[PDB]
């Protein structure tokens, strides 16, 4: 009946002076826009449609062409920036706003997806619907004793548009919404739904990139243990966000780092960081990395839960953006470590596979291993065993390598190189 | 992701 | 040390 119009139709029934001819074009036309293959967003938009359909969502005479509309609108507000921005520029938000008052649930969920499309979009939308008020009637959508009580789609969609607010970046969220909307948060992190808790934890993450002032008003509501919770899922939707803000915490302070540490994060880390999926295993070697840049009293928590070897591990075989982060795991230790610990790293085996990596094409990392190599070996003369430090090198075929890069295309990688060469070769 | 179309009830 | 983000 409605399936399938042209354009030029669509366009000929809502200009009518037909309330019930609008409402069947409107309905022509959100079938257009939600069709599977390409939709024609650039013809509805061009035909002049978006202020109409704008107006049409203040019709709370008729509920179904506003539910139509939304949809419509929401689509349109699927696309490209430009496209977007056509809808904004109809003077969409407010009216959105407006529906999420709406006695009818499937009304206001569209208008909260609706939202979730503008804010989705970059910075200045995103601040833009927050300036418009939209933060306090969403928030007021889960103001239940029982999140349960709500329809699954419902809250996932309200879950997945939070989380948009708190997305984007550079300019971040501003500083009075996030304080607004991190109890909401914190509550939906505990909800037994792993869609909700994946948007949940996507949010978090949003939050805790960036500033360490930042860190701190998430870290003060104590979530760090719930996310330790959910590092250990089984769902690989939920650990990645919960694992790239475990990450972010850590590149913070100190005091910071050590409630990922207290709150029994390192217990997870065998397994993620021989995670089959490449994308945990980099993240959660980088995330090692934010630690063994930490205190002593930090990397011997390292020590202790036996992750050194799994360090030792990852530099021998992983993919080349994993072994980069590695390399910096082992930098950093070196760097802060005691006498004992850079001892222990060598016993576990970490000189072999430090030298492998001498043979790759990329400066960063060279740089990185050679100021490692560094490290170790001024460790060794305060133990006066640079003579069996220099065999190892060797004897594993290091200085066939290290020599050899006094001839490159570098000035701070030539100049280290043969730093090393003078003072022990 | 960052966006979503919506393509069914 | 650390390396953000």
């Amino acid at each position: 009946g409605t399936v399938n119009w042209s354009v030029e139709d669509i366009v000929k029934g809502i200009n009518s002076n037909n309330l019930e001819s609008q409402l069947q074009a409107t309905q022509a036309a959100r079938k257009l826009l939600s069709r599977e293959k390409q939709p024609p967003i650039d013809n509805i938009i061009r035909a002049g449609l978006i202020p109409k359909f704008v107006s049409f969502l203040g019709k709370t005479d008729c509920s179904p062409i506003q539910f139509e509309s939304a949809w419509a609108l929401t689509n349109i507000a699927s696309g490209t920036s430009e496209q977007t921005k056509a809808v904004v520029d109809g003077g969409a938000i407010p009216a959105f706003i407006s529906l999420l008052a709406s006695p009818h649930a499937h009304i206001s969920e569209q208008a909260v997806w609706a939202l979730g499309n503008i804010a989705g979009d970059g910075s200045a939308f995103r601040d833009l619907v927050i300036k418009h008020g939209a933060i306090d009637p969403l928030l007021a959508l889960l103001a239940v004793p029982d999140l349960s009580t709500l329809a699954c789609g419902y809250l996932r969609n309200l879950t997945w548009t939070l989380s948009n607010l708190c997305r984007n970046k550079n300019p971040a969220p501003p500083l009075d919404a996030v304080e607004q909307i991190l109890p909401t948060l914190v509550r939906l992190l505990h909800h037994n739904d792993p869609e909700v808790l994946a948007d949940s934890c996507w949010a978090i993450s949003y939050l805790t990139d960036g500033p360490n002032e930042r860190i701190e008003m998430v870290v003060k509501k104590g979530v760090v243990p719930q996310l330790v919770k959910l590092l250990g899922a089984t769902e690989l939707p939920i650990v990645t966000p919960a694992l790239r803000a475990i990450g972010n915490i850590v590149t913070g302070t100190d005091e910071q780092t050590q409630k990922v540490i207290d709150a029994g994060a390192l217990a997870v880390f065998p397994s993620l960081l021989t995670n089959p999926k490449t994308n945990i295993q980099k993240e959660a070697t980088w995330t090692m990395s934010n630690i063994t840049a930490g205190r002593q009293d930090q990397i011997q928590q390292v020590v202790n839960h036996g992750l050194v070897p799994f360090l030792v591990g990852v530099l021998s075989k992983a993919d080349f953006k994993t072994q980069k982060e590695a390399a910096w795991a082992i930098t950093n230790y070196t760097s802060g470590g005691t006498v004992e610990q850079i001892v222990y790293l060598v016993h576990c085996g970490i000189i072999e596979p430090l030298m492998n990596l001498l043979s790759a094409k990329d400066t960063k990392i060279i740089q990185v291993i050679l100021d490692a190599i560094s490290n170790i070996f001024q460790a060794a003369e305060k133990l006066g065993e640079t003579e069996k430090l220099s065999i190892m090198i060797e004897e594993c075929g290091g200085l066939d390598k290290i020599e050899a890069l006094q001839r490159h295309e570098n000035e701070s990688v030539y100049k280290a190189s043969l730093n090393l060469i003078e003072k022990y070769f | 992701g960052k966006k979503r179309r919506k393509l069914r009830r």
